[PDB]
Protein backbone atom coordinates (compact mmCIF):
# COMPACT_ATOMS: atom_id res chain seq x y z
CA UNK A 1 0.00 0.00 0.00
CA UNK A 2 2.92 2.30 0.66
CA UNK A 3 6.98 1.61 1.36
CA UNK A 4 9.31 4.29 3.48
CA UNK A 5 12.41 4.59 2.88
CA UNK A 6 14.79 5.58 5.56
CA UNK A 7 18.16 6.61 5.46
CA UNK A 8 20.99 7.28 8.05
CA UNK A 9 24.83 6.66 8.16
CA UNK A 10 26.15 4.74 11.53
CA UNK A 11 29.30 2.47 12.58
CA UNK A 12 30.00 -0.74 11.16
CA UNK A 13 29.33 -2.20 14.73
CA UNK A 14 26.13 -0.67 15.11
CA UNK A 15 24.61 -2.24 12.24
CA UNK A 16 23.56 -4.67 14.49
CA UNK A 17 21.08 -2.90 16.26
CA UNK A 18 19.23 -1.87 13.54
CA UNK A 19 16.91 -4.94 13.80
CA UNK A 20 13.42 -5.37 15.69
CA UNK A 21 13.86 -5.66 19.42
CA UNK A 22 17.24 -4.33 19.62
CA UNK A 23 18.15 -2.09 21.87
CA UNK A 24 21.59 0.47 22.69
CA UNK A 25 22.64 3.72 21.74
CA UNK A 26 21.73 3.80 18.15
CA UNK A 27 18.17 1.24 18.75
CA UNK A 28 17.35 3.14 22.05
CA UNK A 29 17.91 7.12 21.16
CA UNK A 30 18.68 7.18 17.35
CA UNK A 31 15.70 4.72 15.69
CA UNK A 32 13.67 2.32 16.73
CA UNK A 33 12.31 -0.59 14.89
CA UNK A 34 8.76 -2.03 15.94
CA UNK A 35 7.83 -5.59 17.52
CA UNK A 36 6.48 -6.74 14.17
CA UNK A 37 8.28 -4.92 11.78
CA UNK A 38 7.85 -5.94 8.64
CA UNK A 39 10.23 -4.15 5.98
CA UNK A 40 13.95 -5.00 4.53
CA UNK A 41 17.62 -3.45 6.65
CA UNK A 42 20.02 -2.97 3.51
CA UNK A 43 23.41 -1.87 4.63
CA UNK A 44 26.74 -1.15 3.29
CA UNK A 45 30.55 0.08 4.09
CA UNK A 46 31.10 3.68 3.20
CA UNK A 47 34.66 4.54 4.57
CA UNK A 48 35.15 5.28 0.66
CA UNK A 49 32.71 8.31 0.86
CA UNK B 1 41.80 -4.98 36.28
CA UNK B 2 45.15 -4.02 34.74
CA UNK B 3 45.63 -7.65 34.10
CA UNK B 4 43.12 -10.90 32.86
CA UNK B 5 43.97 -14.64 33.74
CA UNK B 6 44.34 -16.78 31.58
CA UNK B 7 41.05 -18.60 29.90
CA UNK B 8 42.40 -22.11 31.03
CA UNK B 9 42.82 -20.90 35.18
CA UNK B 10 39.77 -18.11 34.62
CA UNK B 11 39.11 -15.55 37.86
CA UNK B 12 36.51 -15.70 39.89
CA UNK B 13 34.95 -13.34 42.23
CA UNK B 14 31.82 -13.36 44.46
CA UNK B 15 29.56 -10.18 44.29
CA UNK B 16 27.23 -10.08 47.25
CA UNK B 17 25.99 -8.21 49.95
CA UNK B 18 26.23 -4.65 47.66
CA UNK B 19 23.74 -2.73 45.58
CA UNK B 20 24.48 -2.83 41.76
CA UNK B 21 23.73 -0.30 38.95
CA UNK B 22 23.67 -2.50 35.82
CA UNK B 23 23.26 0.17 33.83
CA UNK B 24 26.21 2.03 34.58
CA UNK B 25 27.84 -1.23 32.90
CA UNK B 26 25.67 -1.32 29.61
CA UNK B 27 25.04 2.53 28.56
CA UNK B 28 29.14 2.06 28.96
CA UNK B 29 29.10 1.52 25.21
CA UNK B 30 32.94 0.67 25.84
CA UNK B 31 31.95 -3.00 25.23
CA UNK B 32 31.65 -4.71 21.68
CA UNK B 33 29.78 -8.00 22.77
CA UNK B 34 27.09 -8.17 25.94
CA UNK B 35 24.79 -10.87 25.19
CA UNK B 36 22.73 -11.92 28.06
CA UNK B 37 20.96 -15.27 28.73
CA UNK B 38 17.65 -15.73 30.30
CA UNK B 39 17.67 -11.73 31.62
CA UNK B 40 16.99 -9.10 29.63
CA UNK B 41 19.61 -6.20 29.67
CA UNK B 42 17.40 -3.29 30.23
CA UNK B 43 15.21 -5.18 32.90
CA UNK B 44 18.80 -6.61 34.84
CA UNK B 45 18.54 -3.44 36.41
CA UNK B 46 15.15 -3.46 38.07
CA UNK B 47 15.70 -7.08 39.67
CA UNK B 48 17.78 -8.66 42.97
CA UNK B 49 19.61 -11.74 42.72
Amino acid sequence: TNVYADSFVIRGDEVRQIAPGQTGKIADYNYKLPDDFTGCVIAWNSNNL
Amino acid sequence: ATRFASVYAWNRKRISNCVADYSVLYNSASFSTFKCYGVSPTKLNDLCF
